[PDB]
RNA sequence: GGUCAGGUCGAGCCCGGGCUCCGUGAGGGGGGAGAAGUCGUAACAAGGUAACCGUAGGGGAACCUACGGCUCGAUCACCUCCU
RNA sequence: AGUGGUGGCCACUAUUAUUGGGCCUAAAGCGGCCGUAGCCGGGCCCGUAAGUCCCUGGCGAAAUCCCACGGCUCAACCGUGGGGCUCGCUGGGGAUACUGCGGGCCUUGGGACCGGGAGAGGCCGGGGGUACCCCCGGGGUAGGGGUGAAAUCCUAUAAUCCCGGGGGGACCGCCAGUGGCGAAGGCGCCCGGCUGGAACGGGUCCGACGGUGAGCGCGGAAGGCCAGGGGAGCGAACCGGAUUAGAUACCCGGGUAGUCCUGGCUGUAAAGGAUGCGGGCUAGGUGUCGGGCGAGCUUCGAGCUCGCCCGGUGCCGUAGGGAAGCCGUUAAGCCCGCCGCCUGGGGAGUACGGCCGCAAGGCUGAAACUUAAAGGAAUUGGCGGGGGAGCACUACAAGGGGUGGAGCGUGCGGU
RNA sequence: GUGGGGUAACGGCCCACCAAGCCGAAGAUCGGUACGGGCCGUGAGAGCGGGAGCCCGGAGAUGGACACUGAGACACGGGUCCA
């Protein structure tokens, strides 16, 4: 999980903890569809 | 690998009453472990279906602190009677629904907790299962668990096995060991598959007495008239080519008809569901232990 | 620290860290591994020649505000479909259903989009060979 | 000590530029060497040896007076522990790293969980390795002459 | 760990120039740097260079006429033929025979515009203007 | 219940140079592992739960470490390990979240016999004692040499096999790579995803060791024989004919190609060759009784 | 030169299998451009509970909670840097 | 007699940086240490002459490149002559400064050793500390608890509270600080033992044994996970009370996992000094920490005052540096050594593939497509449910008068 | 490596026997990509790119395979077969 600090600033955008959760959460469902 | 328990050796004694109407602390448990699981587990209509169990996490989700041993003996007899798919990667376990759960929990939810388990093994064993293949065993007249040891070597012998083969396989690897545990050692410290399909049985028409780590198993004739019958309403299961001797046959004969199961209307929509349906419910159970 | 290794035999080194650090260029990489060329609608080639299915208007990027006159194009050489902008004013009406075309680049920044107008990559040129600045300024006649 | 502690300081130790021995020593280049086998023959080794000498015999270094076997040469008390055949085999200075390398190998084995030791032991090694790769490039030790952390016991 | 003495040395005298201090000790003297010294002196970039017995590794003592811009020592050793030091020359020098370039050649250690004049190439060591 | 390992699915392919005299560091690693696994496992006799756990050796994975001061990873351990077992060579026992691992007859004389032989050939002897026995290894040499190519002929060669009540002396151990097989094909044999290995596929290794050569993934995990060795193997086969046939026929095209090749060297010298031949002529009855224990209900 | 026995090259042909590319594809997801539509106030001043990071659970989303860290924090009193 | 449009290529571009790029705050120095190949490497003496340089033999075709003259009217083109061309090659000779290679000498680099002193260096055993929760008995009635308010909850079966006694788990306050130690994460009750490391003082020994480190190895805060124990408080999830238009929260009452022990995994963070590490140099002043040195005081202490050297650690600050913020011998200045890392924003830390891990997930990592900027410092304003100061009738405290209730006058919005 | 066949000719080129070697992190193998060179375009130059027109060397005749005659061919305007 490489980390850009950059995505911290956060004008413009959520909170990058949540979207890192989220796209995790995405990551888990699509492994699982596959199996 | 060996697929063993400890400590929870009188567990599983305590569906005795399962046949009776008395409820205790143990059986109301059992009863709602059930269906904890049995909503856990996942179905839609391999590989992608399959959750993990983590005790420390199936424990809390009721508030019980119950020990792993006992947690991993429930789902071994419900995978007994083919209620569940268990998967057991080396320490760890795999859980999915088979086509028979979300069938029967799908039409008899609403029935009462001891009788929806009362249903759901007596669904089981009335369709092609390892615990049907036991309950046939009694039907022979089978005692311990050396006649089902010579059982199951006369089924493989047919070649018509291949069905079930990998089932009767973990039997008798469990035997391997169980055998030891009661060939010298008084204490069975340990369950196998055996003894978990005795029990569930005994919750229905048997009784087991434990002896110096043996597990001496008698019928209660009635009950098994009781449930005879049932099975003839619906031969949709094979007796492996074993067949009642004649003692049980004749007990069965002559005896004063104990009082039907359940309500009648229970019977026959028990026999309509699995017959309109018995042809998926197969292929599950050839997925669950066949081969080719 | 100091630029590394600036040593009188370590040649070697130096050649291996830029030839690794010239793919960090994009433009490099684009021309090496020709991935315009593997993405290619037009193959590289500067005019095409297509069959026009459709008049198409778009509304300009705001705050600009304006209808800009356009034709999808399906295209002989691929057979691709494509957008392609009509110039000129009062000039689309020169342009109709099922009409031999010749397409050109748009020649925006990176050889992209032109000013307000996104996406659209192409321009008309000739309609039946006829050229369209020519009939724009209405001195020829199409065919 | 910026090995590896990465420390810049400066205990070292200073001499004055003095390129012939001085005239107030009186002591002759045969004396030192009675007086030099004398102390080795008690299980002294070098280092103690010239401390000896400086402190209570007052011989500043033993550098100052020419080697007289070999005038291209200044005399040293190690080389005249090879002149008797009382210098070492193994180099001393990697002789105490084997020793100390086998108690700290003994006070770890007795204490499992003092990972900080255990870096040191990772230390010391490369040190005793390093030295090892130094005097097999020079042909002071055996050309397979190779340390073990059982053979290490023997020494 | 110090490497060579002359990037050091080099480094130092420029170091003393913008602050403008009189005299400077060059702490690891060899045998190149003497070599070296000579050469601008004869130029007159510095008074009188003298060495100093240490005990250790000799020390070089120099004061500074305050007629040094820069001075470097090109490390990488470049070796150059006799035709095309007008390249090399301008690299490090500003102007057309500003300043010099120092060379080590088959006879020495020696200034480049003799060099030229004996027509010897080699490898460039240092420059200085 | 399944039986396989994740992740090192090819570490065992670097077995196969020992065919060959080349040599690579992942063999010497692979041999230091069966070393150390061998000299750590005692030969008891458990025949019980309790006897295991007391005459049993417990494995602690982090103890074992390569001669490096270098951790190992465990799953090459584990493959290493299922190997062994698959061999006779060893006896393995996953007690809850435990491992527990016991020499067999073969272990203990295998190594008694070649001491101060060398390591490559020290390896070389176990594989081919583990053979030369009555082993579930065997069985599947057998196949080979009926002319299996793939796990599909183990499949059908097993099933088989189950049709004769003849089939006590294996019938856990053949009932187990029945399983790992249904596990295990619908990854080799669906979706062309290969992350685990099955007993037949360790067992395909080691062989590639000895005689054979294993492609890679199709899929599957076909395999092709080589008839110079197979006729130095088979030779030493029927020198000792101390491991059923289990009613498998050779095919004649395989026969035919073992009389067309030549002499190839065999696998040692002569005499520890003989050596070997003798000493597991006398004991075939005593490690036909163990594998009978540890392979057979009965 | 014809016919037959054999050898060599062997173009091709049939079957089984391994691999790759293109087309079309039911069906599933997310990414971006538009502004109209709807819900909510998350952040920027101490953004109305400081903010952010690592980890895990939950929630329609903004998000909330929990433990360890950070000053990319303020008002100040201030241990206090200056004084 | 051309000019315009599109596409492709070099310049622009020090936006590929050997010449010659950046990585504290914008892209980028890695979470730390070790060490292999490789690269860079102390001084002096003897030798070789591979590299290096000079001379010379052959050769590297023509056309083409440059130049003078000549021919076509000059030119383009061609001829004669001169010089270069990728030229990496090769024979012989000469030099030895340096790199290389070989033999000898030397400590300053380094490493070892020894002696007082310092320290939350780590590990093990024992001992102790106040506080909290539970339990028992006595006193004692009528509430406690909590909040902005309350409410849930506990309580008369005796609560809260005070006293006597017993049990349990966690943690070691004040002394405490920019202290100290450690490679980093991190480390604090007292004693006994084992063990690492450094400084300081001494050449006391050896002699370049060194720096860096691709590939490798090692341990490494929290949280999660596996197996067994444990569970005082705290408190993820969850259960209630309350708040609110809505509250899946903030507030309150509970409450499982976790927090602790043993044995493993997971290899993680704003792991930050957002500063990869070693050497030489470059104005200063000032404190504290440890060691040494010199004086003086001393109720004679490992006590007390002043200066210096060494090592560690802060502040201010000259020149210098830098977009500035700021740094400035503890550089982010000038040189010398070695790896990694960066090349507009997003798509993205994604897809696909590989490896690792039991699992969560870790290491590696694009493309199409989209966009005129993103981003950094700093100035002025505006604003803060920031802070400070000074004010009042368009502010309030004191007092008084009075409107909107009825009618009407007047006018605003609407019919 | 030994000892031979075949070639105009040395040569695993080929045959028989013997032995286990050869290449790889200084990038083997595999894949993508391409006739090589003298030269050409741009740039102050280091350098970057390109190999079509002319000359040298290379190779090819619908894809593949094969033989006669010849000093020279498996032969663009000789021959045979498959597709």
């Amino acid at each position: 999980m490489k980390r850009r600090p950059r995505k911290w600033k956060k004008k413009g955008r959520m909170r990058w903890k949540w979207i890192k959760k989220r796209i995790r959460r995405l990551k888990r469902q699509r492994k699982k569809e596959r199996g | 690998k060996v697929v063993g328990i400890k400590g929870s050796v009188s567990y599983l004694q305590a569906l005795k009453y399962l046949k009776t109407k008395k409820v205790t602390k143990r059986l109301k448990e059992i009863e709602k472990l059930v269906d904890t699981l049995i909503t856990l587990a996942p179905y839609a209509p391999i590989r992608k279906n399959y959750a993990k169990i983590s005790f420390n996490k199936i424990k809390t989700v009721s508030r019980s602190k119950i020990g792993s041993p006992r947690i991993k003996s429930i789902m071994l007899l419900l995978w007994n009677f083919g209620l569940l798919d268990v998967k057991i990667i080396e320490n760890s376990w795999y859980v999915r629904k088979t086509k028979l759960a979300s069938l029967l929990e799908e039409n008899f939810k609403d029935l009462s907790p001891s009788e929806k388990l009362k249903v759901y093994l007596l669904g089981g064993l009335l369709v092609d299962t390892p615990a049907r293949f036991v309950y046939r065993c009694t039907l022979n007249g089978v005692e311990d668990y050396k006649g089902v040891k010579k059982a199951i070597l006369g089924y493989l012998s047919d070649q018509r096995s291949n069905s079930l083969i990998i089932g009767l396989s973990n039997m008798l690897e469990s035997i391997k060991f169980i055998e030891e545990a009661q060939a010298y050692s008084g204490k069975k410290e340990y369950i196998g598959l055996v003894d978990v399909a005795f029990y569930g049985l005994s919750g229905l028409y048997l009784d087991v007495k434990r002896e110096s780590g043996k597990l001496t198993v008698k019928p209660n004739f009635r009950e098994l008239r009781a449930l005879y019958e049932i099975d003839k309403s619906v031969a949709t299961g094979s007796d492996y080519g074993l067949s009642i001797s004649k003692e049980i046959l004749e007990n069965l004969a002559n005896t004063k008809r104990r009082k039907t199961i359940f309500s009648e209307e229970v019977q026959e929509l028990l026999v309509n569901v699995i017959k309109e349906n018995a042809i998926s419910i197969s292929q599950d159970l050839q997925n669950m232990y066949g081969i080719i | 620290g100091k630029k590394a290794p600036n040593g009188e035999f370590a040649g070697r080194k130096l050649k291996l860290k830029r030839k690794k650090f010239r793919w960090s260029d994009i433009r490099y990489k684009r021309r090496v591994l020709r991935l315009k060329e593997k993405s290619d609608p037009l193959e590289g080639a500067p005019q095409a020649r297509g069959i026009v299915l459709e008049k198409i208007a778009v509304e300009a990027k705001q705050p600009n505000s304006g209808m800009r006159k356009a034709v999808r194009v399906q295209l002989i050489k691929n057979g691709k479909v494509v957008t392609a902008f009509c110039p000129g004013d009062g000039a689309i009406k020169f342009i109709d259903e099922h009409d031999e075309v010749i397409i050109e680049g748009i020649g925006g920044p990176k050889g992209g989009s032109m000013g307000d107008i996104p996406g659209i990559r192409y321009k008309v040129v000739k309609v039946n060979r006829v050229s369209l600045k020519e009939l724009v300024k209405g001195r020829k006649e199409k065919p | 000590a910026r090995m590896h502690a990465r420390k810049r300081g400066k205990s070292g130790s200073k001499r004055p530029p003095r390129t012939a021995p001085p005239i107030w020593v009186e002591y002759t280049v045969e004396e030192i060497e009675n007086l030099v086998v004398k102390l080795r023959k008690e299980g002294y080794s070098t280092a103690m040896i010239g401390t000896i000498l400086r402190d209570q015999y007052g011989i500043p270094s033993v550098k100052l007076f020419k080697d007289p076997d070999n005038p291209n040469r200044n005399l040293t008390i190690t080389r005249i522990l090879e002149k008797h055949g009382l210098a070492p085999e193994i180099p001393e200075d990697l002789m105490f790293l084997i020793r100390r390398a086998v108690n700290l190998r003994k006070h770890l084995e007795q204490h499992p969980k003092d990972l900080h030791s255990m870096r040191g032991l990772q230390l010391i090694e490369s040190k005793i390795r390093r030295l090892v790769k130094y005097y097999k490039r020079k042909g002071k030790l055996p050309k397979n002459w190779r340390y073990d952390p059982e053979t290490a016991k023997l020494l | 760990t110090l490497l060579d003495p002359l990037a050091n040395a080099l480094s130092h005298i420029t170091n003393s120039e913008r602050v403008g201090k009189r005299e400077v000790y060059i702490k690891p003297a060899s045998k190149l740097i003497g070599e070296v010294l000579r050469v601008m002196q004869k130029y007159g970039y510095i008074g009188e260079f003298e060495f100093i017995d240490d005990g250790r590794a000799g020390v070089y003592r120099v004061q500074l006429l305050g007629r040094i811009n820069k001075a470097g020592a090109i490390k990488p050793r470049f070796p150059v033929k006799v035709s095309e030091f007008e390249k090399w020359e301008k690299r490090f020098l500003p102007a057309f025979e500003f300043g010099i370039l120092i060379v080590s050649t088959s006879q020495g250690v020696m200034s480049h515009k003799e060099a030229i004049e004996k027509g010897i190439g080699g490898r460039l060591i240092a420059y200085v203007y």
